[PDB]
């Protein structure tokens, strides 16, 4: 129990932090990855002067603060502001003292060696956690779907990745990163919806375009004869009621937004798209392992939640793969937390105890110890 | 034992007799030991005996 | 029983080790003759640091190790790495303690005197076996086919040989060695199959060309009007399904690969081929023994298993031999283990007990004793 209860799992994202206790089924804490700094001197009624704001209080009060994102494209870019988000996570969100809890953290696919050593330096030397561990994100997603070999298409708020994993070892030279994700996708909907003849003028109009994207957006299979369908004008249309009455209608654009993930050309991106990239990762891997990867395309991440994403991907890679092959696109329902759940499982596991980096290992080996 | 030799005044030195078994115990209960390997794999959705 | 049960038979090859107990009908243990040495520091989950890997664990983990073959062309070239394969054979594969088991080993046709003395030095002085014995490989193959005079065409993974044997004594001056075997043969198929318009790109593509060679390859008789047949395109073709769907077709090349054994010119070899070499061995022997050798061409070895090898050889030497002669090409079904089976028979035999070299003989006569 000492640490059975006690292991923490913190998944640091570009848009959201997911956090909680190893053992739980889902994150106890989910909140924006921002750190707000007040543009003016003054106070809220009853509070003192605050130097900084994190998560939702930074979002809610955004009009008087300069908002900053510590993690650009999955990589920690500002370490002063990240130690601020961690502090908030332990002390306010989970309300635990960190110096008696083992902490499993996550990093990104080709996270620079030096960063994995730096967050270890900050975990052990400024938070004084007993022990910690850094798992790679795609690797926890895979594992949370039971398996050990597969290829994860991972897509969240600032990055998309393909991480081919074989008997647990993520394959460095076959990993692909595509910098277009849910953030890019909300801003494109924004324009095709103002372009539908609308105005997201106040900040209460801006924010909810993102809630339109999440609730009403679709990834149609045969996106071709779906536009064609749009035109005959079926009961395909969908009206959403705004903060007030102002019933906005979205028929068609509803799927023009996730067609951006297959066609980056919709947004002036010259890069290849999700399905081709799944494939290219795969023809960059060893030959003998390619049947395995093809029958185990695990999807994880908030942006892979658009319904019919899996069917489109299913047919997208069947038709690029040699017919002798078995294609299989696994997309679980909890996928917006796969990464986290994979960490919860792993860290609550009976056999993981012997991989925890302890302060004994650290004080004796330097940050190098956990770096592997 | 050691109390007697202390009570009497005999001069006998000896190592804890438990120690002999610590080897086996560590292998089972320690971190990279049987149980752990056992309880980790239990976290792998597609592990085998 | 003391040693009736207890005699071990270890046949050391260029590609495979065959091992087991004298008495059994087939080898209890068959595995690659490799010793892998890790290119980097690190561990598998749950294991310790391993200095070395042997057999299948070296093959399976080949991407992180430098693989080495101890036996080049049937002769032991590295004695540090061979003692490693023996160790693995006794202790892990057969799980026996060697110091209470008599061990029958095999050597190659013109194995240097000094080697037979060295493996005796290592058997008795580092493994402490009670007694041992070194049989010549062709000689065990012959004997396993019942007879004592004949000529063996022996062909495995790195060497081919012709060893004329008369009333048990292999005839030194008539033995021929041709360094082209199953290893050479898999690499030639490889090219005629990529040349058929294919790609064995990943390591899971490489390995299976060898399983294509074994399953689908043929030695046609009248290889002439078999190419001619290929062209009219009969239902001679044969498609194999890869690790995945990717159904590869092999019609013709199927037999172009074993035609390499009769025509070394297919592979830039200027040496003569199998049948001519059978013959030349024979016109190098005494005159009075040549009718015997001709009616007793015993075949052994993995590479002599290609169907129709015997019919082609039958007709290959009839048509070179004087017509007054009887030709007879014996090719048994178990031939990929003839050598081993001949050792199993011999070593379990009632009369062999008096030829075992015992530690008494050794501690008293030096390695010279077994050398004969």
């Amino acid at each position: 129990d000492e640490d059975e209860t006690t292991a923490l799992v913190c998944d640091n994202g570009s848009g959201l932090v997911k956090a909680g206790f190893a053992g739980d089924d889902a994150p106890r804490a989910v909140f924006p990855s921002i750190v707000g700094r007040p543009r003016h001197q003054g106070v809220m009624v009853g509070m003192g002067q605050k130097d900084s704001y994190v998560g939702d209080e930074a979002q809610s009060k955004r009009g008087i603060l300069t908002l900053k994102y510590p993690i650009e494209h999955g990589i920690i870019t500002n370490w002063d502001d990240m130690e601020k988000i961690w502090h908030h996570t332990f002390y306010n969100e989970l309300r635990v003292a960190p110096e008696e809890h083992p902490t499993l953290l996550t990093e990104a696919p080709l996270n620079p060696k030096a960063n994995r050593e730096k967050m270890t330096q900050i975990m052990f030397e400024t938070f004084n956690v007993p022990a910690m561990y850094v798992a790679i994100q795609a690797v926890l997603s895979l594992y949370a779907s039971g398996r050990t070999t597969g290829i994860v298409l991972d897509s969240g708020d600032g990055v998309t990745h393909n991480v081919p994993i074989y008997e647990g070892y993520a394959l460095p030279h076959a990993i692909m990163r595509l910098d277009l994700a849910g953030r890019d996708l909300t801003d494109y909907l924004m324009k095709i919806l103002t372009e539908r003849g609308y105005s997201f003028v106040t900040t209460a109009e801006r924010e909810i375009v993102r809630d339109i994207k999440e609730k009403l957006c679709y990834v149609a299979l045969d996106f071709e004869n779906e536009m064609a369908t749009a035109a005959s004008s079926s009961s395909l249309e969908k009206s959403y009621e705004l903060p007030d009455g102002q019933v906005i209608t979205i028929g068609n654009e509803r799927f023009r937004c996730p067609e951006t993930l297959f066609q980056p050309s919709f947004i002036g991106m010259e890069s290849a798209g999700i399905h081709e990239t799944t494939y290219n990762s795969i023809m960059k891997c060893d030959i003998d392992i390619r049947k395995d990867l093809y029958a185990n395309n695990v999807m994880s991440g908030g942006t892979t939640m658009y319904p019919g994403i899996a069917d489109r991907m299913q047919k997208e890679i069947t038709a690029l793969a040699p017919s002798t092959m078995k294609i299989k696109i696994i997309a679980p329902p909890e996928r917006k937390y796969s990464v986290w759940i994979g960490g919860s499982i792993l860290a609550s596991l009976s056999t993981f105890q012997q991989m925890w980096i302890t302060k004994q290992e650290y004080d004796e080996a330097g940050p190098s110890i956990v770096h592997r | 034992e050691q109390e007697e030799y202390k009570k009497e005044g005999i001069e006998w030195e000896f190592i804890d007799f438990g120690m002999d078994l610590a080897a086996c115990i560590e292998l089972i209960e320690k971190p990279m030991g049987i149980f752990s390997i056992l309880e980790e794999e239990c976290m792998f959705p597609k592990a085998t005996d």
